[PDB]
């Protein structure tokens, strides 16, 4: 139990750190752009237009 | 203490097992702490960006 | 431990604010996903013909 | 001695409180190892996630 | 939560892999011709009016 838990935790910490350092800036940018566009198209007048 | 002798024997054996597993993975534990210090900061930064 | 405190608070706030939204969105997307899947065979040909 | 008795009874209380939810606690290590392996496999099997 | 994430990953991993592949295929022409998309989005409201 504990041996596999520790080794897998170490591996997943390394994997998460690499994945974040690689993809986080663009994932955050995409989420912000999606939020901006969806908020823009869900304003009252665009809402009733849709 | 006598009445719960089976319980104390059981947790002594389980302490032996868990301690052996933890000691045999000493380097894994050290690296886990070393990486757990900044990775939670990375996750917190990413989340606070998209908070 | 300090980084765990910060990350836990941030992620917990984010998930509390945006978890019901995701759950009910994935619940409401079932009929529309089925509808879009039903009319896949008319997707490539329609776009090609309009092009 | 007072500290000894207080520590023993408080340890009993804490262990009971942890053990009352013993179904999910007993699977803690297995589940953390499983989720670690799943995240590792998800990241490893998608080299083109960053390009997308 | 660890168990829930393990379950959500064990069952959705092949479908997420296929989804990312299909998303790459859909996105590549949009990136190639992004100026055209921007131009049509600018142009369309005046035609609609």
């Amino acid at each position: 139990e504990l041996a596999n838990a520790l080794q897998d935790l170490n591996r997943v910490l390394k994997t998460t750190r690499e994945f974040l350092d690689r993809n986080g800036g663009v994932l955050t940018h995409d989420i912000d752009n999606l939020e901006q566009v969806t908020t823009a198209i869900l304003q009252p007048e665009p809402r009733d237009g849709l | 203490q006598v009445n719960s002798g089976d319980a104390i024997q059981r947790w002594a054996a389980n302490l032996n097992t868990l301690a052996a597993q933890s000691a045999q993975n000493d380097e894994a534990l050290r690296s886990g702490l070393q990486q757990a210090a900044p990775t939670a900061d990375q996750l917190n930064a990413v989340f606070s960006d998209v908070r | 431990l300090v980084a765990a405190v910060g990350f836990g608070n941030t992620g917990g706030d984010i998930f509390e604010r945006g978890g019901p939204y995701l759950v009910r969105g994935a619940q409401d997307l079932l009929p529309t996903s089925a509808l879009l899947d039903e009319y896949s065979p008319a997707l490539f040909c329609t776009i090609r013909n309009y092009h | 001695s007072t500290q000894v008795n207080q520590l023993l009874v408080n340890a009993q209380t804490l262990l009971a409180a942890v053990n009352e939810r013993g179904r999910s606690v007993s699977l803690l290590l297995e589940r953390v190892s499983s989720v670690s392996r799943q995240v590792e496999g998800f990241v490893d099997e998608n080299p083109n996630l960053n390009h997308v | 939560a660890a168990g829930s994430l393990a379950d959500l990953l064990s069952d959705n991993r092949p479908l997420l892999k296929d989804t990312i592949g299909y998303l790459d295929v859909i996105q590549a022409p949009l990136v190639e011709q992004k100026q055209e998309v921007s131009d049509i989005l600018v142009q369309m409201p005046q035609a609609l009016k």
